[PDB]
């Protein structure tokens, strides 16, 4: 590990000045170095981490989009025949994208997971293995596809059961957590219906929870509320 | 449209 | 070189799509295997050559922008000491910088320069020498400070004698290398006077061979004129 | 302002 002999508090503070400069692959390079040390991430940590592979798939998932649209359009009747170089690169884009969610969901499983035991940690984790095998599911062509598909839902599930049984409904993870499940449900498991009524259900219970807020907590609930009804509008 | 996700 | 193997066309081809998916690192990978063919090249490939460095070299810039802003408000009276992070994460980048630099400036030495004959494909290359030394200068500290400025003046002033003689006053080349020019000598040289006398003279002396021009051919000279213009009311 | 360059 090339951040192996960096501090880890050397880590965390890099990794905030990278993402004060948009330079969200070295963040992650150094948020792996920290998790890499062994001790288990606070709050913030988790967040650093997840926001610095967020971007860096985001960038991947946002170009192999682009290219495949290519992809597709050099492949309908009529279009000239123009070699084997746009597959080769969305190949390439793909290959990469597949390898940095290969990297999150191995700290994920050595050893994140296993080691968090209160619900804000655990559930967090939960939902960034349920993101990273959808991203995977995106690009999946393979045997494999299904089981892909299907770790992403085992996930996905295992966070929202601890979310109900332990978060109140306005808790900003458990919402991003069915924020996320829903748009799998929608784009991944063909099953719209589904997508709808987890971003609907969500929605109204925690509307029925703000009363219970500060300010600030409301503020932070309705942010991501208003993904939700954004996605419905949408969807319906 | 590409829908929200966090 | 890691593109050895891929054919030049297929290079070129990959780094359109690169830029249409604002992959600009990759696009600057792919146009240095293409030079590296040893060919000469089109004015698309330069065009494309500048466009992806341009971007790379951008990003770094502005990184390193905002990481030396944080660096000297840690060293101001009355900061908290914070370890040695800040610099070293700012020298972290610097150096990729230079080695983004060190590349480009390598490529036009070997050999894009010395097969320019062409007053479109010459000055386009010293100019390209000037902006990478200016950007190499924007970082100096040490010995050789004053040499690189120089070095980046040089380029400049070859292209610019050669522009001067050969292309029209709306050249977009011409144009372009006045602009840098005269950036070059308001942030680098310390030499406001000079910054603004040449992009004033640009401008004046385009103006008044606009009336020769093709509308497409005005339209793209009066961008950079706007360039020059909008540099111009910063200054005065 | 940071000037314009191309
Ligand atoms: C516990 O850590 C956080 C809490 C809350 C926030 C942002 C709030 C406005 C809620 N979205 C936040 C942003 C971080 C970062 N981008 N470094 S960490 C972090
Ligand atoms: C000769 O090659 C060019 C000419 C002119 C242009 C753009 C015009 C609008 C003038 N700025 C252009 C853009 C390129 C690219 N980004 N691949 S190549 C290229
Ligand atoms: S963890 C980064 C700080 N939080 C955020 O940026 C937003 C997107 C506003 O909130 C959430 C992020 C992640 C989750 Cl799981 C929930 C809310
Ligand atoms: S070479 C890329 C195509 N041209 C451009 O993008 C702009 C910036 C509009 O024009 C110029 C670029 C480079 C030069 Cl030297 C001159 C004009
Ligand atoms: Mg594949
Ligand atoms: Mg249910
Ligand atoms: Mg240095
Ligand atoms: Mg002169």
């Amino acid at each position: 590990g090339a951040m192996g002999s960096m501090e880890r508090a050397s880590l965390i503070q890099k990794a905030k000045l990278a993402e004060q400069a948009e330079r969200y692959e070295d963040m992650a390079a150094f948020m792996k170095g920290a998790v890499e040390k062994g001790e288990e991430l606070s709050n913030e940590e988790r967040c650093l981490l997840s926001v610095a592979y967020k971007n860096v798939v985001g960038g991947q998932r946002a170009a192999w989009r682009v290219l495949s649209s290519i992809e597709q359009k050099s492949n309908e009747e009529g279009s000239e025949e123009k070699g084997p170089e746009v597959r080769e690169y969305r190949e390439k884009v793909e290959t990469e994208l597949q390898g940095v969610c290969d990297t999150v969901l191995g700290l994920l499983d050595s050893h994140l997971i296993k080691e968090a035991g209160d619900a804000e940690s655990r559930v967090f984790y939960l939902k960034m293995k349920g993101d990273y095998y959808r991203y995977l599911a995106e690009v999946a062509t393979g045997d494999d596809k299904k089981r892909i598909i299907d770790s992403a839902r085992s996930a996905y599930q295992e966070a929202m059961d601890i979310s109900k049984k332990e978060m109140p409904p306005t808790n900003p993870i458990r919402l991003g957590l069915a924020l996320n499940f829903s748009v799998f449900h929608y784009e991944i498991a063909n099953s719209p219906e589904e997508a709808i009524s987890l971003a609907k259900t969500t929605f109204d219970e925690a509307m029925a929870d703000l009363h219970t807020l500060s300010e600030d907590s409301y503020k932070d609930s309705t942010l991501i509320m208003q993904l939700l009804r954004d996605n419905l509008t949408l969807w319906t | 449209g590409f829908p929200a996700t966090v």
